[PDB]
């Protein structure tokens, strides 16, 4: 609601005395609730706030096939660990563990999208070339019709 | 091979709610008995400020006394 | 949206929401009803599990990744530029023919008006 005054009052005056715009920053930005740290990797980072159990290979497909059995077996182990020990504390760590697993699948699956995004870019470059050639050939064809026409006219004129 | 984050399940049958808790807690014969005492009380006496006694219980000089108060026979 | 990622994510969410309520529901409502529900629920969960397995094979492998795609785009960028030149070479021939015929028709109209 409140406009800034002491950084704007010096605008109505000529010459090179008006202030320049600020150069581009290369530091962390504090605007908003979000941390929004500068030069963040495009892929989501689970390095901070999440424990890492991932392999050196970093292949999503191998992990996805293994992760699926583990969540399912845990689901089945969580089903009967209630009867084996109702008053035990470990049930809520299993839910949390389950929550951690849920955090992981989505985190791992999101790995594919950046690669997927890159693929979308290539067709745009590719399709225009497929379109530009057609326009040029069509134009050439149209021109040809006209030229053969004026040759017919030049054949019929002097006779 | 092993799935991620397998662990050891608890002891095979510890104390659960799937056991018969009463027979384990030695209370069977009382139930097998059980499954008015005013009447029980009534048999000893006649029948069974009963409004006043309850209120008194809700919140929760024998020789000299006799000498002090005299009640006319007729 | 016809996207592989959207379909895979959706299946996982249904399983999470579908199974959390179902176990609670089993605890919630207790002969004939309990047995049928067990099969009905097992059926769906089983179906979802099968679907997840089917989905993983479809996605692309480690080879031909994003860096490779960018590399492919490079060679492509040069090709596009050349294609553009083709049309700029094609043009201006119609323009010169058009200016010639406008000059000719202007001369004819001038001769027609001067012969009077």
């Amino acid at each position: 609601m409140q406009y800034i005054k002491e950084y704007t009052d010096e605008n109505i005056q000529e010459g090179l005395a008006p202030k320049p715009p600020p150069p581009i920053k290369d530091s962390y930005m504090m605007f908003g609730n979000q941390f929004q740290c500068d030069d963040l990797i495009i892929r989501p980072l689970e390095s901070q706030g999440i424990e890492r159990l991932h392999p050196m290979q970093f292949d999503h497909k191998k992990e996805l096939r293994k992760l699926n059995m583990s969540i399912l077996i845990n689901f089945l182990d969580l089903l009967d660990i209630l009867i084996r020990s109702p008053g035990s504390i470990k049930r809520e760590e299993k839910l949390e563990d389950l929550k951690l697993l849920f955090v992981h699948v989505h985190h791992l699956i999101n790995e594919y999208r950046p690669h997927q995004a890159r693929e979308t870019l290539r067709v745009m470059m590719e399709v225009q070339k497929r379109q530009r050639l057609e326009t040029a050939e069509r134009f050439q064809k149209h021109l040809e019709r006209v030229i053969e026409m004026i040759q017919n006219c030049l054949a019929s004129l002097p006779d | 091979g092993p799935f991620y984050l397998m662990r050891e399940l608890p002891g095979s049958t510890e104390l659960t709610g799937s056991t018969n808790l009463i027979t384990h807690y030695n209370l069977e014969q009382a139930y097998n008995k059980f499954c008015d005492l005013p009447g029980m009380i009534d048999l000893p006496g006649s029948h069974d400020r009963s409004l006043i006694e309850k209120p008194p219980i809700l919140s929760s000089g024998t020789m000299l006394a006799g000498f002090r108060l005299h009640t006319g026979p007729l | 949206m016809a996207d592989r990622l959207t379909q895979l994510q959706d299946a996982v969410n249904s399983l999470a929401d579908q199974f959390c309520n179902a176990i609670g529901v089993l605890q919630q409502c207790g002969a004939n009803p309990t047995e049928e529900y067990a099969q009905l629920f097992a059926a769906l969960i089983a179906r979802t599990a099968k679907d997840i397995d089917v989905l993983i094979d479809s996605l692309p492998s480690e080879e031909s990744t994003a860096a490779l795609q960018a590399a492919s785009l490079y060679k492509l960028e040069e090709e596009n530029h050349e294609a553009a030149t083709c049309l700029e070479d094609v043009v201006y021939r119609g323009d010169m023919l058009l200016e010639k015929i406008q000059s000719a028709l202007a001369d004819i109209a001038q001769s027609q008006l001067k012969t009077r």
